[PDB]
């Protein structure tokens, strides 16, 4: 049996194995510093980590057997896939990441620590997954600067350790003592430190000796270069968060300082003002085009015929003409939005597109008396017989109606040579709508 | 040593340009420091000397028998003869730093005693500094990493400084005459280090000003530091934005369609083909479109890619062996890339076909209605009948879909006539072609 | 009565409504952990927040009876709008939010009306004059309920462990100094303050949850200096985004003007248009700024923006509607600068210019004379563009035009003036036999 | 009888004479009235300096009452109308209020001058656009108006200490009756240092002991939280607006090199086209040039395009007997090209349909074997010129007779068939003109 690696499997084999490398580090630094949580919980520690290195075992042997991709298809062959991944340096690492060293020394451990590349993986996969990936950010830089301060907790209680507890002023107090002396306050106060040192605050005592003095530079510069990237990856998040609505507000205010600009009457301006926020409210500010425009013709025909077909099959004689020509129809149709009361046309004008009504509702309008004739829900047709305009008909060149909007209509256009390169690979199509607008032409 | 330089091509002149960067950083680091420390003791200028001689040795050399060797381009030909070069070297203005660093003050130690004040016009080496920055940016595969090394080393060059100038500080207000100043007791330059850290970096917790001179000093030195960390803030920043700035961009292209396929409630079957499209995308190209970064390059340069990359599986077709290579070129800069996924349809048994269909790191299968007839490693090319035929010509005569990812490259009719319009003759011979086809 | 979600009406309505959800938060978590203000003023924090509890009821009345869309259309039916509020989640927001739980700490489920108040705030920023300093506002006012929430939050755990048995908490208040309800708000928030904004001047914790609590406020007080430090760039760099896209343009303009080594008279009169647009705000293009509008909303303002000036001219005025609209989106404009020749002679007559906030003259062959300096809405390039055999001219000018200041002008090419009298040559023709007149009288 | 233009030089020193003043008041106005020690001592001074900037504050009435504004396009000279467009503004109003004239000891009755904020904003804003150091003045800018931020704080902390009383807290001045907190520079840098120490949040002062002052000093580190905030703002804009195009540059030198990683391309082609683009860049003409001057009017473009190639078309002797009308338009209609060595221009066989001018290059003919340099062109040359004709009669037929090579790195033009075609539709007998001399030409070869 070979496990995709974009599978299901494999991510759920990536949590149950992030668990233990996530656990060696912080557990492991934090055992091999501080010694009484190593030779306190003994027992707990062994069955921890060797359950940890059992997980490690089972990540060798599935390491060595994951499929990859060559020539499109997934390789399945298993001495191909024991070489592939022989061949590689992870290979190496997870082999130097099972060398059972270890009793009262936990630091023989560290070669566990070799396998995060796992752990980066696991963080990765769940990035490019989940539907929040900006509080994903945010919680895996929250994770990583909770790393770090704790390893400088762990660095600093083992710096004091080295030199002597309660000796200088600057170092972990004397630890015979039971109110320093306990564990809890031993990390407790190793993260104030740690954390008020690498946030670069200073509320802590002042270095004595020439080491002290080299270990908190070296802590506040590390501290302030973390800090500068944390910083400007936040802000950096922050900005692009809100770019999409800052530039379309952007072109709100351009369009208003234009129109502010070239006098624009204060009714235009305002239904102008209006749409943009009928805009904003229904969320259709992205463009079709803009957003797919990178997708292959067979997904934006996919997403296409998904949205409306189930719309279009309701016409009369539009009932499976031909596959390709309504996938190439529903590919080449173009959205547009319309205002109440905007006229779709007058009379005595050149007709160029057809329009389809969906989630919209139109109505048929008189010239002289507002006046209902026949209101238009969605999945109605207007524009055909001025977009066929066969010769032998009354032959006006004009769109012979007021097709007005009632609401916030949303109608989706398709132009008359848009129709016809879709058209012109099969003729007989355009035969039998060309039949068909003729016939309603000439019943009028 | 050769008779003249390659400007990107000298492995050796960039460790040359490496050794001039260690004289020129040994300089920057250590004038301040001998000037306000007491390290240049008696049993140490020896020692200091031969390390400034062969400092300056290193910088006449560099103005000798380097500089004037270095490859120029001037009306586009490059230039390979010597005296022309070196004239260009000597009227440039690289010739004029040199030669105002190279003044020799070092004459004027036996006028005024020792003093390495009078070495400060060694620091005009600047312009071959940024020549090695802009070198080794431009050679590493990964500059992100060399420009926050380099952000590094100008914030621990700049807190170097303000340590060497808190220490002359210091001396002038006398060791340890008021609680500001330094006190003498430890390591000079790492207590100097430590306070020009937690001023610089805006820190505090050192001990109060008292006399004037001490507040005017300590207002200045926080100033310029509140600017010095924003200034690091903002190069970090502008680092991230350049190191991570195409993923950024697909991955927001990824979530604004995402978005709206939820937006207009796509099924899960659809939303996971687009998925996993764009999971091979990213895994294939690092990248959204190509076209795009295509239309940007010079036309030239287009035609040369295209050509490398295609060239070889258009000659290789047995049926264009009659046609020329004006129009070749002109269709191999008109193709498209497209990818499609596992199990897709790329022509139907019955559908028309209007594409000719270049198979490139794919594998496709011909099904002749599903038991598979042939299938197609890459280089191998199929549907041409229905792409020259005018009028409906002919359906596809079988189903061909992809088995793994396959990465088509796509030739529409209408786009072939139109590159064929230009072309009578060519057109015409393909055309007598496709007679002795049928 | 149905309530627009769009008008005056229900904008006033959030006003009214987002006043007593900031009063609920802020002042709900200071009297729940001060019990100085609790205790003084009871029959005060009691009518307010019935008063509060009365507009969360008309609250979840109005947003009852408001609407909806539906196929882009308004719906009226009041049980229908019942039925759309019951189904969705912000009316168990709301019915959660009014339990009757009539110290001061049962009160807290009126906090779960938090986004009518957001939904103010965007309204606000949608609707208001400054966008960016209503943002830097509504910065400042999240970062102040954060400040005063940690405060709170701070004097109750110093409550909780006791006042004085340490150095980090709040000292024995039954000290008349550090007893007053003043001086501890303003003391908690002083240390708040510190604490959140990464200064670290206040005393050291000495227990260990004290410890604990410094180390989680200190890390939200990173989380918050980085958004603050995050917003403001992004308003400071959204705030001057034009004015750098500008100075990036004028300084690509520069560097090609420097390569191609163009001379420094065309180099001052380059500098000195960019000056003008610079000064006189013309900065945004016509084809980018007119193209994310819809087509009937640019074709009427199109229609608003030239027929003012369209009609001014007496001439002009027998044409046709249609042809207008036609005409009047296909208009392009272009602003001349001072001194510039239009249309020399000799040259073939490429377009038709409407003059529009311009005054242009005609001269001779290199000479400054004035035989007519036109001035607003008048018309010229009218001979050479309907494509007439004339007075032995043909498809060329009749004199020099010149451009006296900064002109702008309607320009018309021959390719969109075919694609105009492709519609109606007979009015086209009229058009041209008054042409033709003019121009057998002139020539 | 004088009118001054608000666009030349003059205003732009008269925005420097009246920017000096405003400024001076701004900063020694709060100073002046919050110490009360420079006001006492250096009374002279600041009586001749108060003179003077009215005189200066004056003076900028009557020149703004004299200013043109651009109505019509044109600049307007007539002194009424011009009276009359200063009287109908704010503008007027706000100086004819700052020009009010108010025991000389009271600096607090002289904050009216304060009011020609405009001028100081005009200045800089006239500045950032005129000068060659953008960034440079924008963080001058920055430096000075948190610099005013901090001197006016300053003064602020010194007039709330002077009400609490000095010596009196921890957090307030020292007593000034003791001799060494005392003098007036002391005074000013210790103001200045504490007001630096709270408004950068560094936060190295003594904590307050008073409702008032803890107050004071957190509204204090808000107000210095938000300037921190702006000056990482403006820091951070200035450095990725200071190398943005280098970036966009990098940006794409990786994204080429990402694609053809991807597609496989070779190795000496690779350098090739990475070498091409460090010469473009190092050249300074990456950019192109239609997208350079997208924002230019038509009649700036034909200027440019005048001035650039009309200079190369002019040193053409086939093409000289016709119109400035074609003249124009060809150098409208080049779009230009740049190659590199050993590229092949056109080789033999080729449909030839483009024309190409050579323009800062040096080029190659050879023939089809390789590397036999035949005749080397340079600057000003041309090829092309018979085969975009289209002439029947003689044995080419169109065809490209020459293989030609760059041997640098050249900068062609290239003119096109269609774009020739298009530029004489409209010219019969021009066209005609060229089809008679590419016939002398062609019988001649
Ligand atoms: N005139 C007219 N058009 C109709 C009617 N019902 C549907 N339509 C469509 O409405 C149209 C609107 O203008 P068109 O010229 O585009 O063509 C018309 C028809 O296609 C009807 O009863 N009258
Ligand atoms: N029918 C068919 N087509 C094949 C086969 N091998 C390659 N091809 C190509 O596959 C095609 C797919 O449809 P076409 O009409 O384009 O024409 C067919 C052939 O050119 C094969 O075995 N059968
Ligand atoms: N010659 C001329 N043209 C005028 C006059 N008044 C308006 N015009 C227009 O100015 C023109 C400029 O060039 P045209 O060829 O466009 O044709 C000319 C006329 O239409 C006038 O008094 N003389
Ligand atoms: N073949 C050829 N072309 C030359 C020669 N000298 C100048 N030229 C020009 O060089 C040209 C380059 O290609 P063209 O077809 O454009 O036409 C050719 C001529 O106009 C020469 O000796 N031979
Ligand atoms: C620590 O405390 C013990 C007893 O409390 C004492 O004997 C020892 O000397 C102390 N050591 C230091 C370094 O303070
Ligand atoms: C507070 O002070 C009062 C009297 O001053 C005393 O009775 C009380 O015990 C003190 N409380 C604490 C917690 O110290
Ligand atoms: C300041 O010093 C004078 C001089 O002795 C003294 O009288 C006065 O009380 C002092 N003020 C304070 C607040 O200590």
């Amino acid at each position: 049996i070979v496990v995709d690696p974009s599978s299901n499997l494999y991510y759920r084999w990536l949590t149950a194995i992030a668990l233990p490398v996530f656990y060696n580090w912080y557990l492991l630094i934090c055992r091999a510093c501080f010694d009484e949580l190593q030779s306190e919980y003994l027992m707990l520690w062994l069955v921890l980590d060797y359950s940890a290195d059992v997980l490690y075992v089972l990540d060798v042997l599935v390491r060595a057997r994951t499929g990859f991709l060559e020539q499109g298809l997934m390789v399945s062959d298993t001495n191909r896939l024991w070489q592939h991944y022989k061949t590689t340096t992870q290979f190496k690492l997870d082999v130097l990441s099972l060398v059972p060293t270890d009793t009262n020394y936990p630091e023989v451990r560290f070669n566990r620590l070799l396998k995060f590349s796992r752990l980066f993986e696991f963080f990765d996969r769940t990035e490019t997954r989940t539907n929040y990936p900006n509080m994903f950010r945010i919680g895996n830089l929250v994770l990583y600067i909770l790393i770090i301060i704790h390893w400088n907790a762990c660095i600093y209680f083992a710096i004091s350790k080295f030199i002597g507890f309660g000796t200088d002023s600057w170092v972990y107090p004397n630890i015979s003592i039971p109110e320093h002396g306990r564990l809890s306050r031993k990390y407790i106060y190793s993260l104030y430190w740690s954390t008020l040192t690498l946030t670069t605050i200073g509320e802590t005592p002042p270095p004595v000796k020439d080491e002290e003095y080299l270990f908190v530079v070296v802590d506040f510069l590390v501290g302030v270069l973390i800090f500068a990237t944390i910083v400007g990856n936040v802000g950096s998040m922050i900005s692009n968060m809100n770019a999409s609505r800052a530039e379309f507000q952007a072109k709100i205010d351009s369009i208003k300082q234009y129109m502010q600009f070239r006098k624009v009457t204060k009714d235009l301006e305002t239904r102008v003002i209006r749409w943009f926020d009928y805009l904003w409210a229904n969320k259709k500010t992205v463009d079709e085009k803009e957003v797919l425009k990178s997708l292959p013709d067979k997904l934006k025909a996919e997403i296409a015929i998904n949205v409306h077909l189930d719309t279009l099959k309701k016409v009369r004689i539009f009932q499976d003409c031909e596959a390709g020509l309504l996938v190439e129809l529903v590919l080449k149709l173009r959205p547009t939005v319309f205002s109440p009361g905007d006229y779709i046309c007058k009379k005595g004008d050149i007709g160029k597109e057809m329009y389809i009504i969906n989630e919209g509702k139109l109505a048929v309008v008189a010239d002289d008396g507002v006046t209902q004739f026949v209101v238009l829900s969605d999945g109605s047709y207007f524009g055909e017989i001025s977009i066929l305009n066969i010769k032998g008909s009354k032959s006006g060149n004009r769109r012979t109606a007021n097709i007005r909007s009632i609401g916030y209509s949303d109608l989706f256009c398709l132009s008359k040579d848009d129709l016809m390169e879709a058209l012109t690979e099969y003729p007989e199509a355009k035969k039998a709508l060309e039949e068909k607008g003729r016939q309603i032409l000439m019943k009028d | 040593l050769p008779n003249s330089i390659d400007s990107y091509t000298d492995r050796l002149y960039l460790l040359w340009l490496l050794l001039v960067t260690l004289a020129y950083n040994w300089n920057c680091c250590f004038i301040p420091l001998r000037l306000v420390f007491p390290y240049q003791t008696a049993d140490n200028i020896h020692y200091w000397l031969i390390a400034d001689i062969i400092c300056d040795i290193i910088y006449l050399y560099d103005m000798l028998f380097i500089q004037p060797r270095l490859q120029f381009v001037r009306g586009g030909d490059i230039i390979v003869d010597s005296n022309e070069l070196r004239k260009h070297y000597r009227t440039s203005t690289k010739f004029q730093l040199d030669v105002a660093s190279i003044i020799p003050f070092d004459i004027c130690y036996l006028f005024f005693g020792f003093n390495p004040m009078f070495r400060a016009n060694r620091m005009l080496k600047y312009t071959s500094f940024f020549e090695f920055n802009h070198h080794l940016e431009s050679i590493m595969d990964k500059a992100y990493i060399y420009r926050v090394i380099r952000t590094t080393g100008y914030l621990l060059f700049i807190l170097h400084i303000n340590a060497c100038v808190y220490y002359w500080a210091s001396n002038y207000e006398g060791i340890g005459t008021t609680r500001w100043v330094y006190d003498g007791e430890g390591n000079e330059y790492l207590r100097c280090y430590y306070w020009a850290v937690r001023t610089l970096i805006t820190i505090g917790g050192l001990p109060e000003p008292q006399t004037l001179f001490e507040i005017v000093f300590q207002l200045l030195n926080f100033f310029s530091g509140v600017f010095v960390f924003s200034s690091l803030i903002g190069q970090m920043r502008d680092v991230i934005g350049a190191a991570t700035a195409n993923q950024n961009y697909f991955r927001a292209c990824m979530d604004d369609t995402i978005a709206y396929m939820n937006n207009y409630s796509i099924p899960k079957l659809v939303q996971k083909r687009v998925r996993t499209w764009y999971e091979y995308t990213w895994d294939s190209q690092r990248m959204l479109d190509e076209s795009d970064l295509l239309k940007t390059l010079p036309t030239t340069v287009q035609l040369a890619l295209a050509i490398d990359v295609n060239f070889s599986i258009i000659s290789k077709v047995d049926l264009f062996k009659g046609c020329d290579t004006q129009m070749i070129y002109d269709m191999l800069l008109r193709l498209k890339s497209v990818l499609y996924l596992p199990g897709d349809f790329v022509c139907k048994k019955g559908e028309i076909g209007k594409e000719m269909y270049i198979i490139k790191h794919g594998e496709v299968q011909v099904l002749g209605g599903t038991k598979v007839l042939v299938t197609l490693k890459a280089g191998s090319v199929f549907g041409e009948i229905s792409l020259l035929a005018a009028g409906g010509g002919n359906r596809r005569t079988a189903n061909v879909v992809a088995h793994g990812f396959a990465n088509l490259l796509t030739l529409d009719k209408k786009t072939l006539q139109e590159i064929l319009v230009h072309y009578p003759d060519s057109e015409r011979i393909l055309m007598k072609k496709a007679r002795v086809l049928l």
